[PDB]
C-alpha cells in the first residue's frame, strides 16, 4: 500500500532526518515509521503499511 | 620524562594517523599510504607519557613516542571501534551501535562481555580507574567497578521506555554527569548517574518542538559547556525545504542549548559530524566535513565562542574519523583518517 513516490519520500526522509552510518535495523524501523508519521499522520494507511512491512521480518 | 610534542617531521605508520600543529593547514607526512577501505574511529591520548592508541579498521595500534611511530598491537574482534581512555594506561574499545567491548591495559587486550548489544556511549572515572560506565540504545546506563569484568544496570531510562537513543556522552571529569540524545526526544541531562533525567530545551526554535540529538561532547575544560549536533524537527517539517541541522552549545551542562552553527555550504553538517571540543579552551570546538564525492576532500572547522565565527582548513583526505590532542602541547592535534573511494 505504498507507491514509488511515497516510498521515496518516506525513505529519503528517514535517511536524511533520522539515520546515521551506524544505524541498525531497529533504528531503521523507528526512522521509517516516524518519517511516514511525519508525512502522512500516525493513523494513516502509509504508517500502517510501513509498520507491517517491518513487522513481517520480526523487528 | 612527561608528555612532549612529537619529535619528528614525518610519521612512521601505515597512514591512518597523522598530526598537525596549525589546525590542519599542514599534515605530517606518513611513511605508509592509507588504503581503501579504511576508517580510524578510535584514537585517544593516554595519561601514560607520550602514549596513544588507535584502531585502524580492526587493527589496534600504539605509539609511545607521541605519535612519531605507530605499531600494530593486536587485531580486535570488530573492524569498527571507538576508544575511551581510562586512568593508568588503560582504554576501552567499543563498537558504536554494536556489541563488541574490550579493555586495553597497556599492550594487553581483554575481550569483555557487554551488558548491551547496541552500545551508544562509554565513560571512565578518572578518580577510580576501575569505575567504567556504559550506555545502551534504549537509554539504560550500566555501571562496573571491576574494569568491565561484570556489570549491573544503573538509574532509569534517559527518555523512558520505547526510545531510540543515538548517544550518551559522559563528562570526562565526572561519570555522574551525562547527556543523552534521542530520536524525536531531543536531549536529556543527568547530574546523578542516571537516577533522574531532565529534558533539555533549545534544540528546537519552537517551544516544545521535537528534535534529534545525534552527538554531544562535554568540554574537557568546563563541565558546564556541552557541544551537540542535532536537528530541529519543527524547522525540518515535511515540505519545508530545510533539514533543520545545527551545531548547538550549552553553558548550563546540558539543560538548555543555543544554535551556534548552521548547515550551509560554508559549514557542512551531517547526522554524524565529528565533534572535538578543545581540551583546554571551553570556547573552542573542532568539527569536520569530508567526502570522497568529486574528490572534495576534508574541511577541518574551528568554532570560537568568543566571536561565534568558524574558520577552516582543508586537506585532500576523504575524511577525518577521529581527533585527539597532545596534552603537553594541545595545539598539536592527532587526526585519524578515512579513505573510502572505490
Amino acid at each position: 500500500g505504498i507507491g514509488r513516490d511515497k516510498l521515496g519520500k518516506i525513505f529519503y526522509r528517514a535517511l536524511t532526518q533520522y539515520l546515521t552510518p551506524t544505524s541498525n535495523f531497529s533504528q531503521l524501523r523507528a526512522a521509517a515509521v516516524q518519517s511516514a508519521t511525519d508525512l502522512y499522520g500516525s493513523t494513516s494507511q502509509e504508517v500502517a503499511s510501513v509498520k507491517q512491512a517491518f513487522d513481517a521480518v520480526g523487528v | 620524562s612527561g608528555w612532549r610534542a612529537p619529535s619528528c617531521t614525518k610519521v612512521t605508520g601505515d597512514g591512518a594517523v597523522t598530526f598537525t600543529t596549525d589546525d590542519g593547514a599542514t599534515l605530517a607526512p606518513t611513511t605508509g599510504t592509507l588504503q581503501s577501505v579504511s576508517y580510524t574511529h578510535g584514537l585517544v591520548a593516554l595519561d601514560t607519557p607520550n602514549t596513544l592508541l588507535a584502531t585502524h579498521n580492526d587493527e589496534l595500534q600504539r605509539s609511545t613516542d607521541a605519535g612519531c611511530t605507530w605499531t600494530k598491537v593486536a587485531t580486535l574482534g570488530s573492524g569498527s571501534t571507538w576508544l575511551t581512555a581510562a586512568t593508568g594506561g588503560r582504554a576501552f574499545a567499543w563498537e558504536k551501535n554494536g556489541g563488541y567491548l574490550a579493555r586495553v591495559d597497556g599492550r594487553t587486550v581483554t575481550k569483555l562481555s557487554s551488558p548491551s548489544a547496541d552500545i551508544v556511549g562509554v565513560g571512565t572515572d578518572k578518580a577510580r580507574r576501575d569505575h567504567v560506565r556504559l550506555a545502551g540504545s534504549d537509554g539504560q546506563l550500566y555501571d562496573s567497578t571491576d574494569a568491565g569484568a561484570t556489570w549491573k544496570p544503573l538509574g532509569k531510562l534517559a527518555f523512558g521506555p520505547g526510545a531510540s537513543v543515538y548517544t550518551v556522552s559522559f563528562d570526562p571529569a565526572d561519570l555522574d554527569h551525562a547527556v543523552a540524545g534521542g530520536m524525536t526526544t531531543g536531549g536529556a541531562v543527568t547530574t546523578d548517574g542516571g537516577a533522574t533525567w531532565t529534558a533539555a530545551t533549545g534544540l528546537s526554535a519552537t517551544a516544545g518542538g521535537k528534535s534529534n540529538l545525534f552527538a554531544a561532547s562535554v568540554s574537557p575544560a568546563d563541565r558546564n559547556v556541552v557541544y551537540a549536533l542535532g536537528i530541529d524537527l519543527v524547522e525540518a517539517a515535511p515540505n519545508s525545504g530545510a533539514e533543520g541541522r545545527h551545531l548547538y552549545r550549552s553553558t548550563d551542562g546540558g539543560r538548555t542549548y543555543t544554535r551556534i552553527v548552521d548547515d550551509t555550504p560554508d559549514t557542512e553538517l551531517t547526522n554524524s559530524t565529528l565533534l572535538a571540543p578543545s581540551p583546554v579552551d571551553p570556547n573552542v570546538l573542532y568539527f569536520e566535513y569530508g567526502t570522497y564525492f568529486q574528490a572534495y576532500g576534508t574541511d577541518l572547522y574551528r568554532y570560537d565562542a568568543r566571536t561565534g565565527k568558524v574558520g577552516k582548513t582543508h586537506n585532500a583526505h576523504d575524511g577525518i574519523s577521529a581527533i585527539a590532542f597532545n596534552p603537553a602541547r594541545p595545539s598539536v592535534m592527532y587526526l585519524g583518517l578515512e579513505e573510502v573511494q572505490i
